[PDB]
């Protein structure tokens, strides 16, 4: 099957009936992180979360980021967001940190106990009417409902593609994140300013004559 | 069957079946059949290319003198613009060569004209396509294809031997032939150069450096001027 | 700042002690020649000198009453007042180096015991199993935690110990 | 039977005469295993191919270097390239280390599993690159006038050629790395000195090979 | 050859190599980076 | 069967059910027969739009070049007037295009579910459903005499031509800095000072 090294031996632990059916799998464990299969449960979630806001984040850097290099959205960097935001903001930003922070432990420990038992928040009575909508989908990760308001979940024959797309575009928003902090520290400009450095000369404004990420030349 | 050595053994692969076929192969470079249907094409695009870059050579010398050939597509004129000439010799011959491509890799499967659905090519062996490419055939194939293989490894040779009498001498063929028909004992290759362990002298290159064109500025080497003598 | 130490970009007795020892280094650095190699191995000497003082004041380390740097150990009195990169970085940058270290050790013993000459594997090396190992290590702390939860990174009460236990 | 490296002493156990150019040649014994001795082989090549390349390069340059077409000398080539050209040393480095570790890393693989890397997951390619030996990767790309399957007595005869060629290209080259160390010049510079005062312009008259 | 690398294997060739290879990291570290006290 | 390029093999799930099937897929990008449907009406759909755009693009240049309100280009229609913002007609466009979207969506969910007019229940479209292909009002002067197949493909012909049209005038004029109608009025002029390599070295 497809594999990070064509060549490579693949792992056992993601050469079984419950990884190989997983999203993405492409035997890329190295360290060999994932070989009980309860960590590998974790990891799942772990990753799921983590592309998930990774998304997010990363298109609320990209698309305001791009629309502001066209006419409308006069939009800070994201690395001044912050400050611009809290100067014309109405609370400082300790109390929005606390409302944030209660706000995201409630929805957390829902997440956490839906972890820890899959059949959890079905509970009759715990919830006002929400009870019976907050169970999962039969696969852990993926919840429905609420969750997944235009259906599109239902339809099976199209169900492993949306899951390897989410998987796909979550790792690499995971990279594209990654990339804005180096960028950041190393260029002190923008990454739409770093993609135009990169396009109006390319062999000569790059990561090897920035003087920061490879310092022996 | 005549050899290009008269005595020897030919290779083991090369039996007397493709036209031309005299025994020639010291590298092995036809010994698998699928390089060699390659090969046959290539040498076939090859000399007849060369044999009308030869005929166009000799008859651009001999109509309209005091033009170098070397030197064609500098001092030619047209209101057609550069840009637009090598457009159309672009997409023209990248339509030919797709369509002969095609032929070579399926063999026989652009036969009918596309425009017209009338008008079909008939069967024949690659590189030798017939029909309105062949109306007119003076004689038999097996002997007219040698006939063109044979004038067109002359011709090949011949372009090669254009293209070096003109870097070394800066003079068209007729002019360095007539050049050698002056003095034969003093104007020939060894009689313009030598090695020896002492020194090595090699001919001056008669064209200069880097042509200006319309302020471009083609740069024009002289092949392997280096390892000439 | 902190329990009455001045800054060393403020002291004064650190510009002396930079003084003193450029004026030692100078004063060795007379009785050569101008282009020498005596003279070259000072002034290179006196160059790290001065770029090692002009780092120390750089980083906004604290000097005492005798011009010396004080390191700041209390969690949050140093992430409070910026001397985080001197406890605190370098503990948790030496608890994964050391952690690896017995990781990787941990994982050759229970590697080697599944055979039939531990011993003989622990007095020869087998080479390719410990960089396997070596480079598997470096994800120790998740895989630590994992076989904590799991029950298997302590071993039971099958343990040796004496009559009175 | 065969002609060994050194007449009279027997060739070791380990080489038996398989292999192209194999002479025997192996006093310290650096591939009694036969893996290694595989790896070794490979390496053999690709030292040879490696050093066959550079060895026409620095002879090519040499002969447009004597003879006064402005070609620089081969320890200057570099110099005069990043700074003639416009281009970056360290861009052009990593674009190097890029293209020649993806190509490098595929003969790795290829060499851990010996038919793996024609399974289509490069672009859609099957079969171009599985090798057919050890360090003979001949398929559509490598080898496109394909001589490696036609007459293959004339194919072990290239393979006995190109190891031949190969370490005597690889002796060159450490030929031009030491002829440049002690003379300071230019190569075929070395070989017109030599050919001007045979008996007088040789490494007997340096004071650098034998400081004596 | 194989007896040879057996005996390169053994426990104080092993520590000799990896202790030349840590000490000469930290040399190496020491000299391109002189005199760290922080970060 | 008419290939893209004659002699090529041609992939199994392109059988000629569909309008203008050449073969044309080297990227295999409808191997999935949902996909294909996604993308058979979504080629639908651009090219229809593409050549609607190109006819809004050619005719009013057309006529502003012969002897009505403005004669302004494409690309500068946003800086006009048109009695009212540009806004307010984004949001009743908006309005309109989410009513008939989403009904042409449930079509194509559900095939012989959205047929008859709401209000006035009696007005119905006939039971030849065929999802982009509606018919009945959608068809009034009575075509589709010639069965269906030929109007298809021409249809399929002229929309993909129009969508390499739009794709067109978006690179020239954002390359040329003009009017598409004065750059063909440029190459009829003198074709051979004028090409893309040309205008291209010209920067
Ligand atoms: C393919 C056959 C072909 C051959 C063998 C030549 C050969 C030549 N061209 Mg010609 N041309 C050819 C096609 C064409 N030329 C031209 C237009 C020109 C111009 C404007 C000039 C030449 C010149 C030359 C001469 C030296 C160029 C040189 O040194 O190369 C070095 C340059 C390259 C290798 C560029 C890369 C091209 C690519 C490999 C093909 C030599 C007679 C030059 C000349 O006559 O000066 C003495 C010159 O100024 N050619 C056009 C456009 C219509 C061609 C297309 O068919
Ligand atoms: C979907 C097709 C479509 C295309 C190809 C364009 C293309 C354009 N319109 Mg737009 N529009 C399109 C749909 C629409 N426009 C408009 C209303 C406008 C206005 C009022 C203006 C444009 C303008 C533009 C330009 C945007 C350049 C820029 O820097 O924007 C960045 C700026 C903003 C996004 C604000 C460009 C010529 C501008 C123009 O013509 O200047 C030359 C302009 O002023 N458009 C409406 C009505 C809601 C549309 C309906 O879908
Ligand atoms: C375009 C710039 C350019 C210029 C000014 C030169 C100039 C020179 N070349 Mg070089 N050459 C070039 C590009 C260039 N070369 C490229 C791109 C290649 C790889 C194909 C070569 C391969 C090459 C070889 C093998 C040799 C030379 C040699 C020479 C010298 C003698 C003239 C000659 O033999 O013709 C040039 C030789 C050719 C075979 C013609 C190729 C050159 C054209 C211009 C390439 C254009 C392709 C490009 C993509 C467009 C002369 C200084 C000779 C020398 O003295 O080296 C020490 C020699 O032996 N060249
Ligand atoms: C090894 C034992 C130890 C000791 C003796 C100290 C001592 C101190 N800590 Mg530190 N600290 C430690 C380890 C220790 N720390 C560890 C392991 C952590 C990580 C959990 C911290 C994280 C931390 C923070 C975030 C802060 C301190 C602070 C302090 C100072 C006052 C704390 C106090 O009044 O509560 C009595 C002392 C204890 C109960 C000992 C344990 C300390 C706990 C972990 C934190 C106590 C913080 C305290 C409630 C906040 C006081 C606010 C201050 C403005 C009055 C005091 C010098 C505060 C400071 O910066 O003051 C200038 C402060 O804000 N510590
Ligand atoms: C010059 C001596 C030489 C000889 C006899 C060979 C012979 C061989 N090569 Mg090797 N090769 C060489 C040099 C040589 N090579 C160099 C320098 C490189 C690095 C570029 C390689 C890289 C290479 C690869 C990647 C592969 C081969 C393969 C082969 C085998 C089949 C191809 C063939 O028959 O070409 C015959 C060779 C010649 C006729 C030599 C031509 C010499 C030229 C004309 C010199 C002039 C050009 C130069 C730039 C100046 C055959 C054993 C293939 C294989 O093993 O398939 C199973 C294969 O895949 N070779
Ligand atoms: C056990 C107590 C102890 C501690 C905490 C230190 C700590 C230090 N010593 Mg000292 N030293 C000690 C004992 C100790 N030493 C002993 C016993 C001797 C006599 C043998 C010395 C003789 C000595 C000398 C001569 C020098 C030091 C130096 C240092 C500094 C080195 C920083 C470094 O290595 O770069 C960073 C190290 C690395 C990056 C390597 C780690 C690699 C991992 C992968 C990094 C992971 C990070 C996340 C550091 C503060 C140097 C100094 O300048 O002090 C200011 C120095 O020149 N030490
Ligand atoms: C964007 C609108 C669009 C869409 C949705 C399609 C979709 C389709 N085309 Mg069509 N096609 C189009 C535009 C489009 N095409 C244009 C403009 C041309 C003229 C060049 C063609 C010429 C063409 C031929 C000759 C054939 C098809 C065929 C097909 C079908 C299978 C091919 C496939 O799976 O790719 C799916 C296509 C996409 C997912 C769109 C990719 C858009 C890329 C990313 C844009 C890149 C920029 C662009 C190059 C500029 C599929 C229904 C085959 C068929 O069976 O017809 C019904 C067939 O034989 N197409
Ligand atoms: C010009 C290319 C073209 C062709 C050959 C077709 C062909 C077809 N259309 Mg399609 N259609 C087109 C463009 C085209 N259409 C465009 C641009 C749109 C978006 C408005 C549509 C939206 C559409 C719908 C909603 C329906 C059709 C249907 C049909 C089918 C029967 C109707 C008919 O025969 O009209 C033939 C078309 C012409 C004779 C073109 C006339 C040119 C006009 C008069 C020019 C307009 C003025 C211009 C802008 C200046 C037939 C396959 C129907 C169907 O499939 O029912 C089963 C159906 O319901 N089409
Ligand atoms: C797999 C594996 C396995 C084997 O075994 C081993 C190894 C190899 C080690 C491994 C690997 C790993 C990795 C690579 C990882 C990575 C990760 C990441 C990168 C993440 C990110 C991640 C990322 C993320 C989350 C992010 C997110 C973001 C966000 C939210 C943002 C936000 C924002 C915005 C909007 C703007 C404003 O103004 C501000 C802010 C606030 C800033
Ligand atoms: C066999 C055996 C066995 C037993 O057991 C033991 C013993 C005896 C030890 C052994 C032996 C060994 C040996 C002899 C070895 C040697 C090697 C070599 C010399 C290599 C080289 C090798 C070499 C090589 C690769 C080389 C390569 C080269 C090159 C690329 C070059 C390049 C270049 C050029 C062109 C020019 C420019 O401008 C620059 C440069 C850049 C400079």
């Amino acid at each position: 099957r497809q594999s990070w090294l064509p060549g490579s031996q693949i792992p056992a632990h993601l050469d079984t009936p419950a990884a190989q059916a997983l999203a993405g799998n492409f035997g890329f464990d190295p360290l060999g992180l994932g070989k009980d299969p309860v960590a590998l449960r974790w990891y799942q979630q772990a990753e799921l979360i983590h592309c998930r806001t990774a998304m997010a984040g990363v298109a609320g850097i990209l698309i305001p980021g791009l629309l502001t290099k066209a006419g409308a959205l006069n939009v800070p960097e994201w690395y001044d967001a912050g400050k611009v935001a809290i100067e014309n903001s109405f609370a400082p930003w300790g109390s929005l940190l606390a409302v944030q922070l209660f706000l995201c432990g409630f929805v957390e420990a829902k997440r956490w106990q839906d972890i820890r038992k899959p059949g959890s928040q079905g509970e009759p009575g715990s919830f006002l009417g929400f009870e019976a909508s907050l169970k999962g989908t039969s696969e852990l990760g993926y919840p429905g409902g609420p969750f997944d308001p235009l259906g599109l979940s239902k339809e099976a024959d199209k169900w492993a593609d949306w899951k390897l797309k989410e998987v796909k575009n979550g790792r690499l928003a995971m990279l594209a994140f990654l990339g804005f902090v180096a960028q950041k520290y190393a260029t002190g400009a923008g990454p739409v300013d770093n993609l135009a450095a990169h396009l109006k000369d390319p062999w000569h404004v790059n990561y090897a004559t920035n003087g920061v990420s490879l310092p022996f030349l | 069957r005549p050899l290009w050595l008269p005595g020897s053994t030919p290779p083991a692969h090369l039996k007397g079946d493709l036209p031309g076929d005299f025994g020639f192969d010291p590298l092995g470079l036809g010994a698998n059949a699928e390089s060699l249907k390659w090969f046959k094409e290539s040498e076939l695009v090859h000399s007849r290319w060369a044999m009308a870059a030869v005929a166009g050579i000799l008859v651009q010398e001999i109509v309209r003198p005091d033009v170098f050939w070397y030197n064609a597509g500098k001092e030619v004129e047209s209101p057609l613009g550069p840009l637009g000439l090598l457009a159309v010799e672009f997409f023209l011959m990248h339509w030919v060569e797709v369509r002969r491509w095609q032929d070579l890799r399926k063999p026989g499967s652009v036969d009918q004209d596309p425009i017209f659905s009338q008008y079909k090519l008939p069967p024949h062996e690659v590189g030798y396509p017939g029909g309105v490419f062949a109306p007119f055939i003076p004689g038999d194939l097996a002997e007219l294809k040698v006939k063109e293989i044979k004038n067109g490894r002359l011709a090949m040779l011949a372009f090669v031997g254009f293209v070096m009498a003109a870097q070394v001498t800066g003079k068209g063929p007729i002019a360095a032939l007539q050049e050698h028909l002056a003095d034969p004992w003093g104007t020939t290759i060894f009689s313009k150069a030598a090695v020896v362990p002492g020194q090595a002298v090699a001919p001056p290159c008669k064209i200069p450096a880097s042509v200006s064109y319309k302020g471009i500025e083609i740069p024009t080497p002289c092949f392997l001027q280096g390892l000439w003598p | 700042d902190i329990a009455g130490l001045t800054p060393c970009s403020e002291s004064k007795a650190y510009a002396k002690l930079e003084k003193k020892e450029l004026k030692t280094l100078e004063k060795r650095l007379k009785q050569y020649e101008a282009d020498s190699a005596p003279a070259v191995a000072l002034k290179a000497t006196m160059e790290r000198t001065k770029a090692r003082f002009a780092n120390y004041a750089k980083a906004g380390l604290l000097c005492g009453n005798d011009g010396l740097p004080h390191l700041i150990a209390d969690p949050g009195l140093a992430l409070k007042y910026g001397h985080a990169g001197e406890v605190f970085i370098p503990t948790f940058g030496f608890l994964y180096v050391a952690g690896y270290i017995g990781y990787v050790g941990r994982q050759y013993l229970i590697a080697v015991k599944g055979e039939a000459k531990p011993t003989d594997k622990e007095i020869i090396i087998d080479v390719p199993l410990a960089t396997k190992l070596a480079w598997q290590g470096a994800g120790w702390p998740l895989a630590a935690v994992q076989e904590l939860q799991r029950g298997t990174l302590l071993e039971k009460e099958e343990n040796i110990t004496v009559s009175p236990r | 039977v065969r002609p060994v490296w050194f007449p009279g002493n027997p060739p070791p156990a380990h080489l038996d005469g398989s292999l192209a150019g194999d002479y025997g040649f192996d006093p310290l014994f650096l591939g009694q295993e036969p893996q290694t001795l595989k790896w070794y082989v490979q390496a053999e090549l690709v030292h040879g191919r490696f050093a066959m390349l550079g060895a026409a390069g620095i002879i090519l340059t040499s002969i447009g270097a004597k003879v006064g077409l402005g070609f620089p000398e081969w320890y200057d080539a570099g110099k005069v390239v990043v700074e003639k050209n416009n281009i970056d040393f360290p861009t052009l480095m990593v674009i190097q280390f890029y293209l020649m570790g993806w190509a490098e890393t595929k003969r790795w693989y290829d060499f851990k599993n010996p038919g793996s890397q024609a399974d289509g997951s490069f672009l859609g390619f099957t079969e171009e690159f599985k090798g057919l030996e050890n360090g003979y990767p001949g398929g559509r790309f490598f080898d496109p006038m394909g001589l490696s399957r036609g007459d293959a007595a004339k194919y072990q005869e290239y393979k006995q050629k190109e190891v031949k060629n190969g370490r005597l290209a690889m002796i060159a080259c450490l030929g031009f790395a030491a002829q440049y160390a002690a003379t300071g010049k230019g190569p075929l510079d070395n070989l017109a000195d030599h050919l001007a005062d045979p008996n007088h312009v040789n490494f007997a008259t340096n004071g650098v090979s034998i400081p004596i | 050859m194989k007896d040879f690398t057996t005996y390169l294997s053994t426990a104080p060739v092993i520590a000799t190599i990896w202790f030349t290879f840590t000490a000469g990291l930290l040399i190496e570290i020491n000299r391109y980076f002189p005199d760290p006290l922080v970060f | 069967l008419p290939s893209w390029m004659p002699g090529a093999d041609l992939p199994g799930y392109l059988n000629g059910t569909l309008p203008g099937d050449f073969g044309f897929d080297p990227l295999y990008l409808g191997q999935d027969p949902v996909k294909l449907k996604w993308y058979a009406q979504a080629e639908l759909m651009n090219a229809r739009f593409a050549m609607l755009a190109v006819a809004g693009i050619l005719v009013p240049e057309l006529l502003s070049n012969i002897g009505p309100g403005a004669g302004v280009a494409w690309y500068d229609a946003g800086k006009f007037e048109y009695f009212a913002p540009a806004s307010s007609l984004f949001g009743v466009q908006m309005l309109l295009f989410a009513w008939v979207e989403i009904r042409r969506y449930q079509d194509f969910v559900k095939p012989g579910s959205a047929n008859q007019d709401p209000i006035f229940t009696n007005n119905k479209l006939p039971d030849g459903n065929e999802p982009g292909y509606p018919g009945g009002i959608f068809d009034p002067f009575g075509w589709s005499k010639g069965d269906i197949k030929s109007l298809k493909l021409k249809e399929i012909k002229n929309g993909r031509l129009a969508m390499l049209a739009f794709a067109g005038f978006i690179g020239q004029a954002y390359t040329t800095g003009t009017t598409p109608l004065k750059n063909l009025s440029t190459h009829l002029a003198d074709p051979w000072s004028t090409t893309v390599w040309q205008n291209d070295l010209a920067r």
